[PDB]
């Protein structure tokens, strides 16, 4: 028996490095990890606090979003209302 | 909480991979033909049916001579309940 | 009888165009009308991978047909046994058609060596016929060139090879005369 | 044990290979002066014992001539077959007679020319037919038969 051949480190290293490296978290989940937007300071502040919702109408603003989700800061296009900001 | 090892890293990293230190812990370590013929007939007197490997484990001697002594006076049964046995 | 002449025909063809084990299996079926697979294996003491290609060869020539017979005896085991049976008419038809194909294929090779026509090119290893040869003839040259190499060609075929195709016809007829005579003897009764 | 003296006596008389006197057999074995070995030898049909003087005959097969070989072949039609050991032990060098017995007078199967050739003992009629040229055999294997009912139709169009 050998302790170097039983316990491998490339399973945890490749799993964490691969999951935090690619968009997938293992397709189940995709688009979790995104490159940080360094266009300005408010883009990084509004980028880190950005919350996503996977695909009643979920795009419309609900009354329970008072004080929790910004009623104005939301992108336009296909992902309108699915992306939210704290 | 989780304890952070504060050492110079190189010691622990040396203990990780190859460190020229193995073992240190026990875990999952795990002839005259006539006389041989007479002895074989004595074993036949004890019991007629015996496997060739068992005879090689009882007579305790070079096995080639024992095989040649079994191919002359005994017949090898390959099938049946006494399979792989000389009688 | 007529049935025995078919047996002698199969002995002459299988013995004359194949090895020994083929007539071993053949005679093993001529002795027992229904020959099991376990009987032929324990008979010739040959392996399964050695009994396979023999039966497959005797079936590819339409010599014998197989009959996978069921068995549910003692131990309730579905023991299947491939019983071989000689297919006389299909085997005779196979012999006649194969002889005809041998004669026709050995007659075509004699007409090619009777008169050389085409050429050959050593440089590009491409064959050229008389047509392309006379179509690649130039005025400043005295020999037929080659489009790939623009170099002269060498005359292909010769009359020396014509003596080989005739000996194959004569020897083939001398070795096929008893077979075709047995065929003409069997085809009288259509059995 | 006396059984080892019995089997040793039979192996010794097989090493001799010719009938000798019973007393001479007991003298060649030195210490084997038992009569129970002689009685067990009389009970053994493997080595036939002639009551006239001292004579020990050896069976597998009494075949040593090509005619006896042909008879032993005829005694295997629609049955099984023996091996090479019995014939080569009953008659030295049988493969020479096999090569001399041309055209199905003695058949075999040449496997390897390095392992004494595991033989075969069957009989037919001709079996030779090596006059068939190899070219005719190659032209016989290249013919692809039309399967199903295409072959009888292709033969009825030619007139056969
Ligand atoms: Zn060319």
């Amino acid at each position: 028996f050998n302790m170097k051949l039983a316990i491998n480190a490339k399973t945890i290293t490749s799993g964490l490095k691969y999951a935090l490296a690619t968009g997938n978290w293992g397709s189940s989940r995709a688009g979790v990890s995104q490159v940080l937007n360094r266009y300005t300071y408010s883009s990084t502040l509004s980028h880190l606090r950005r919350t996503n919702t996977p695909i009643a109408k979920p795009r419309q603003l609900h009354n329970t979003h008072w004080g929790l989700v910004c009623p104005a800061e939301t992108p336009e296009g296909q992902a309108c209302g699915l992306v939210k900001n704290l | 909480r989780i304890t952070t090892l504060d050492e110079t890293v190189g010691v622990t990293m040396s203990h990780t991979g190859m460190s020229m230190r193995s073992d240190n812990s026990n875990f999952l370590k795990v002839m005259p033909k006539k006389e041989i013929l007479d002895y074989l007939f004595k074993l036949f007197d004890e019991y007629d049916y015996w496997s060739l490997k068992g005879l090689k484990e009882r007579t305790r001697q070079p096995e080639a001579h024992l095989k040649e002594c079994l191919d002359k006076v005994a017949t090898l049964v390959k099938k049946g309940p006494y399979a792989f046995k000389y009688t | 009888p007529i049935d025995d002449i078919v047996k002698n025909l199969l002995k002459f063809v299988v013995r004359g165009f194949y090895g020994g084990s083929f007539v071993l299996v053949l005679d093993a079926i001529l002795f027992h009308s229904v020959l099991a697979e376990d009987d032929l294996k324990q008979l010739l003491s040959i392996n399964k991978t050695e009994l396979g290609p023999l039966i497959a060869r005797l079936r590819s020539d339409r010599l014998i047909s197989i009959h996978k017979q069921r068995e549910y005896p003692p131990n309730s085991k579905s023991v299947e046994r491939v019983y071989y049976y000689v297919k006389y008419p299909h085997a005779i038809d196979a012999i006649k058609w194969k002889v005809h194909q041998v004669v026709q294929r050995l007659k075509d090779d004699l007409d090619k060596n009777s008169e050389p026509n085409g050429y050959m090119c050593p440089i590009c290893l491409t064959k050229y016929t008389q047509l392309e040869a006379v179509q690649l003839l130039n005025f400043d040259r005295t020999e037929f060139l080659c489009s790939l190499c623009d170099e002269p060609l060498v005359e292909d075929d010769s009359g020396k090879k014509n003596k080989e195709k005739q000996d194959k016809l004569n020897r083939l007829m001398d070795q096929i005369q008893p077979i075709i005579d047995s065929l003409k003897k069997i085809d009288d009764s259509r059995i | 044990h006396d059984s080892s003296k019995l089997l040793w006596a039979t192996e010794y008389i097989q090493k001799k290979g010719k009938p000798v006197l019973v007393n001479e057999l007991l003298d060649y074995l030195s210490m084997k002066k038992d009569d129970k070995v002689i009685e067990l030898l009389k009970k053994l049909d493997r080595i036939e014992f002639d009551p006239k003087k001292g004579t020990f005959k050896y069976l597998t097969y009494d075949v040593h001539s090509p005619s006896e070989l042909l008879k032993l072949l005829r005694s295997q039609v629609t049955f099984k077959g023996i091996s090479c050991k019995d014939l080569k032990d009953g008659w030295p060098q049988c493969d020479e007679t096999i090569n001399q017995l041309e055209e199905d007078s003695k058949i075999l199967v040449l496997r390897t020319k390095k392992d004494k050739t595991p033989r075969y003992v069957w009989y037919n009629s001709g079996g030779n037919l090596k006059c068939i040229d190899e070219e005719f055999v190659k032209m016989w294997e290249n013919v692809q038969l039309p399967q199903f009912a295409e072959l009888p139709r292709k033969l009825q169009d030619l007139g056969l």
